[PDB]
RNA sequence: UCUCGCCCGAAGCGUUUACUUUGAAAAAAUUAGAGUGUUCAAAGCAGGCCCGAGCCGCCUGGAUACCGCAGCUAGGAAUAAUGGAAUAGGACCGCGGUUCUAUUUUGUUGGUUUUCGGAACUGAGGCCAUGAUUAAGAGGGACGGCCGGGGGCAUUCGUAUUG
RNA sequence: UACCUGGUUGAUCCUGCCAGUAGCAUAUGCUUGUCUCAAAGAUUAAGCCAUGCAUGUCUAAGUACGCACGGCCGGUACAGUGAAACUGCGAAUGGCUCAUUAAAUCAGUUAUGGUUCCUUUGGUCGACUUGGAUAACUGUGGUAAUUCUAGAGCUAAUACAUGCCGACGGGCGCUGACCCCCUUCGCGGGGGGGAUGCGUGCAUUUAUCAGAUCAAAACCAACCCGGGCUUUGGUGACUCUAGAUAACCUCGGGCCGAUCGCACGCCCCCCGUGGCGGCGACGACCCAUUCGAACGUCUGCCCUAUCAACUUUCGAUGGUAGUCGCCGUGCCUACCAUGGUGACCACGGGUGACGGGGAAUCAGGGUUCGAUUCCGGAGAGGGAGCCUGAGAAACGGCUACCACAUC
RNA sequence: CGGAUCCGUAACUUCGGGAUAAGGAUUGGCUCUAAGGGCUGGCAGCCGACUUAGAACUGGUGCGGACCAGGGGAAUCCGA
RNA sequence: CCUGGGCAGGGCGAAGCCAGAGGAAACUCUGGUGGAGGUCCGUAGCGGUCCUGACGUGCAAAUCGGUCGUCCGACCUGGG
């Protein structure tokens, strides 16, 4: 090919915006953002298909350039504006507020939580430098560059973000005994402690988790972000613990209905 | 038309490797800027990220740093001896990343000088020029502060400087590309280097 | 030693010596680093004498990525050997295996002195360092048999 | 090993793979397969309730498996190769002597001399139950009494044939 | 559905094949009422094309003196719909086909510490308005004609350009006239202070210095108290990020706003001829980030020995510097060494070979296709070169040749 | 055509040849550069041979400049 | 038959030898050294093919000019 892509066919669409095959050829190519596409979640798909606000896509381009839409905090002018993992959403002409969390399953959910928890937003450090004359600078997966956050932040930690004047308050390292959420991979939306990390020189470390009831899953470090301060949810989390249950519990809890 | 693409070459074994490509946009190959040592001259080149890169047909001024006493000036480049890796180079004059060039001493003498006093190469001449050197007089203590520069530290350039400045010139290696960046930057050789390249430049005037 | 047209790696030279005027040690500088990952820098880096571009403990090639085993073949290139690397390859229709290698020229370190043909050797990616050679000799193992034996003369 | 915060955390941390059991990891669509009355079915991912319009509404799903081989991670040591100590240039504990530097402390700066911490070099011992699996109805070779139209070279004999 | 039957012989048993059997996917015959989905010039020709369409674009927020339309509207330029043109951005995605291509693309694995990156989203963003030039328009022509343009006159701006104010001077960097005390007859020594002068910010390119892991004395030379004190970050690793110093900063010349809309009120004051200007749109050096891209590491590919040795003056393998390139590299130059692969199938031919995810075929194991809707690669008649642009060797962009072919 | 240098050389065959096969290119003048040695001293200093390779400049395409100097291939008959 | 005399330079590159690489052996491959031949181009020499050239009462009772064959040999040649 010639430079960079410009489309996205509905079948090479992520599995977890759960699209469907006889609509259409084309899937909504997310704008480029502060998420990469594989982790992204469009806001036509969110108003248009899960939500039930709109029917048809054009809808959608109607509200949010009148203005209806804010996302965390400010309004997004886009149709295809790219969200992310702990996202804020909020709605202002109608008394509504968002939040973007992982499903046991695998997928996003909606949880209406509250203006006083729309003023909070957990994020996680991607790394750590210093630039001109000698002033630290931290980097969020969120893409936000902040300049004197603190100096006892590790690179793989978690910081809770205010969105009305975009600084830090009330961080929370990574350590053994912490409650974590899973972003990636095979295995996301577990939510468990941190048991045993092992280090290894090849680049790529492992992070052993247990849960309530004792289950225990492994990962990688970039698919972990830390969500307590042992066993104690820094933010509100949808259906218990969000624990994944099995085959055979979800069976029976169909047939118990 | 130069592509330096690695694909129309052999393989580890030496089969021949067919073609399927046609010399594509992201492997360009720019005809070489010989750098001649005339009066300065620098065209510009579009390159890859709209980055703009600097030609230099040829250049006069550089920016060299001698070794130890840490003196940085903007001099002028005479000669070039020496470029070790093509002899015709050297009767070309023309200026690479590792070349050996004649430098103007001068810009040295005034900042030995300036900080260094009673200087050297005046080529014993002792009537010649007014040297404010002594006209000064140094009262206070700044006196004795620069007798502990020069005669404790002792400013001694290990004779192959003294020789060279007798006779008023410098070896430095160029240590910039002057077909990429458009600057000459080098370092004055000392000591050891200096002696090597010495040898070398005698045994090319031997045989 | 510098019998070539130069070698002189990174370290400044001349820290103007004539402080006194003494004759003195001058391998001083010497530029020295550790690879990490666990694998210790052998002392001829530490007090050699030559100036390598491509050394691993004395050159800026780093070390990032795979780290294979082979066993050495060659040494009549200079500076760089060629290891080979045996191993089984699957086949699922006879549901058994076959041999096969793969022959790699490494750039071999001259630090690593008495490297006797026939010993197995462990071998780093690095940066494309030539047209084919794209390992590095990391850590020599075995001397592959007995040093202990001597012959007449 | 208790250096690090009686024991663990931590760390030496592997002779080295093959082999397994994990666990990640990966892309969908296809296949298997869960749910769902598309009037059935191939399909599709939807739909289902109360409410006589009035709840300016609720519940739930869009599963899971499979993904050769190669690479990563930790348990298992049987199977099958490899490692060590035989001219000792072993193993472990404790000394001598040489030689080299690192930062703390002598209120503070510097110098002189150390203790010391680490590498190395060297010599002297004591110590180990001090070190080599046994000899395949595997094999090689020595051995010694015979054996055979076995091979080659030379010699001798015999009729007969032909002249 | 873990499946057989007839056929050599006068008759039997048997090796062996032939033919019957069932799918699938291309064509074809006869026939055919409904309804739901539903492939389709891939195979021979990646051969030739008539015609018509397939890429254009405007907000309260870049440029309105249009001849068009008319607001109420009198005059202190401008409201408004606005054709046309300049600018900006996109035409490099999509769509089609599979002729080349056999560790080559690809699929998995990984990393750029060896790189680039328009856009989005953050961070950094410390002279009451200067200069010409041009299109639309006006007239005026040319040729058989094209998205052909010449000359004459007019005007614009976020096209191009030029270029200032603020602002305190800081303290350090090096100079530096000069100053306070002690000793000494002075000379001199020792201790502690200071007018000017030249520089300075981040990017650019060199060079040098500083850079962390542990804890007690014996002295002597100087002298601080009431015998006793001074210390950037990260990875597994750096020449990383960051400091400190000496200079450079390229006339084809990095940054440091002479842009634009809405809302209109408030303050001091001496008129507002000054402030207080909240809210937005644009772009600009770099750092991230996102989308990727490119070259890398390991492993895997069909048939062929009537293809067993191949590679090396015009690179075959490596070493040394360097040019070139975004960077790493025989990518190219010069010198030097004589190397590299192979019976574990090298090298060379063939393919009616694009590669995979997949499809058909049912005990299990396989065998045969994968032109084709998804991922990736390649090419627009062959083949070569190139401008613009963040991004192309682009072909619904350009230049020449060859082969066609129009007026 | 003809010398020389650098490439490349078939059919056939008694495997020695064919073979300078066939077919190409280059060749001047002038500046250099690199390599090729001897004799001395407890790796360094003095003294020299005529050859080869490469580069630039340049002459009105001109270069074995005169002299010197193999046309070649395909076949047949006969005779080694 | 005896006795003496004489033959410029070069191209082709066998035996023998050396080194390197391979092979288990047999031996093979590559680069040199080596200088054999009733051997190849060619000088003197010796012959005399063609031009059926010059001459043809000539220079001459067999010559001349080009073009030619062979030159380490079964070679050429004087005297006895
Ligand atoms: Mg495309
Ligand atoms: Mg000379
Ligand atoms: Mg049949
Ligand atoms: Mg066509
Ligand atoms: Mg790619
Ligand atoms: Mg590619
Ligand atoms: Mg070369
Ligand atoms: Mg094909
Ligand atoms: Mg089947
Ligand atoms: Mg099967
Ligand atoms: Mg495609
Ligand atoms: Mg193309
Ligand atoms: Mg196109
Ligand atoms: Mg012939
Ligand atoms: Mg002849
Ligand atoms: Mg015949
Ligand atoms: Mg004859
Ligand atoms: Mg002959
Ligand atoms: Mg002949
Ligand atoms: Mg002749
Ligand atoms: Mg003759
Ligand atoms: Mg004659
Ligand atoms: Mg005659
Ligand atoms: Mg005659
Ligand atoms: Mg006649
Ligand atoms: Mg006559
Ligand atoms: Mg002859």
């Amino acid at each position: 090919a010639r430079g960079p892509k410009k489309h996205l066919k509905r079948v090479a669409a992520p599995k977890h915006w759960m699209l469907d095959k006889l609509t259409g050829v084309f899937a909504p190519r997310p704008s480029t953002g502060p998420h990469k596409l594989r982790e992204c979640l469009p806001l036509i798909v969110f108003l248009r298909n899960r939500l039930k606000y709109a029917l048809t896509g054009d809808e959608v381009k109607k509200i949010c350039m009148q203005r209806f839409i804010k996302i965390d905090g400010k309004v997004r002018v886009d149709v295809t504006y790219p969200a992310g993992f702990m996202d804020v959403i909020s709605i202002e002409k109608t008394g509504e507020h968002f939040r973007l969390v992982y499903d046991t399953k695998g997928r996003f959910a909606v949880h209406r939580i509250t203006v006083e928890e729309a003023k909070y937003k957990l994020c996680k450090v991607r790394k750590i430098t210093v630039g001109v004359k000698g002033i630290p600078h931290l980097v969020t997966h969120d893409a936000r560059t902040i300049r004197y956050p603190d100096p006892v932040i590790k690179v793989n930690d978690t910081v809770q973000i205010d969105l009305g004047t975009g600084k830090i308050i009330n961080f929370i390292k990574f350590d053994t005994g912490n409650l974590c959420m899973v972003i990636g991979g095979a295995n996301l939306g577990r939510v468990g402690v941190i048991t045993n990390r092992e280090r290894h020189p090849g680049s790529f470390d492992v992070v052993h988790v247990k849960d309530a009831n004792g289950n225990s899953f492994a990962t990688r470090l970039s698919n972990i972000f830390v969500i307590g301060n042992g066993n104690k949810p820094w933010i509100s989390l949808p259906r218990g613990k969000g624990i994944r249950l099995t085959v055979a519990e979800e069976r029976d809890k169909r047939l118990a209905t | 038309g130069i592509s330096r693409d690695n694909w129309h070459k052999r393989r580890k074994t030496g089969g021949k490797r067919k073609p399927y490509h046609k010399k594509r946009k992201y492997e360009l190959g720019r005809p070489a800027a010989n750098t001649k040592i005339g009066p300065r001259r620098i065209h510009t080149v579009r390159v890859r990220g709209g980055n703009k890169k600097y030609r230099a047909l040829r250049l006069d001024v550089g920016n060299f740093s001698w070794g130890s006493e840490c003196c940085t000036r903007k001099t002028r480049i005479i000669d070039v001896v020496y470029n070790a890796s093509n002899n015709e180079l050297v009767r070309t004059k023309t200026l690479v990343k590792n070349c050996i060039v004649l430098i103007d001493s001068t810009p040295y003498r005034q900042w030995y000088e300036s900080h260094y006093a009673l200087p050297l190469g005046r080529k014993k001449g002792a009537k010649l020029t007014p040297e404010e050197e002594e006209i000064l007089n140094k009262k206070r203590s700044k006196k004795i502060q620069k007798k502990y520069d020069e005669r404790k530290k002792n400013a001694k350039i290990s004779s192959l400087l003294e020789e060279q400045f007798q006779q008023g010139k410098l070896l430095a290696c160029i240590a910039s590309r002057p077909g990429q960046c458009g600057r000459a930057d080098g370092y004055v050789l000392e000591g050891k280097e200096l002696e090597f390249y010495l040898r070398k430049i005698k045994a090319r005037k031997g045989k | 030693t510098e019998r070539a047209y130069q070698k002189q790696p990174t370290i400044f030279q001349n820290k103007k010596r004539v402080l006194l005027g003494e004759t003195g040690k001058e391998k001083l500088p010497r530029y020295y680093k550790n690879i990490g990952l666990g694998f210790k820098t052998p002392k001829e880096a530490i007090e050699g004498t030559y100036i390598d571009k491509k050394c691993p403990f004395t050159g800026n090639v780093s070390i990032r990525g795979r780290i294979l085993s082979g066993v050495v073949t060659k040494m009549k290139m200079q500076r760089t050997i060629v290891i080979r690397r045996d191993y089984l390859h699957y086949i699922r229709k006879y549901n058994r295996f076959e041999k096969r290698h793969k022959n790699m020229s490494v750039h071999l370190s001259p630090c690593f002195r008495d490297v006797q043909i026939g010993d197995i050797v462990t071998v780093g990616e690095c940066r494309p360092l030539s047209k084919t050679v794209r390992f590095n000799v990391l850590k020599v193992t075995k001397a592959a048999g007995t040093k202990k034996q001597f012959q007449k003369f």
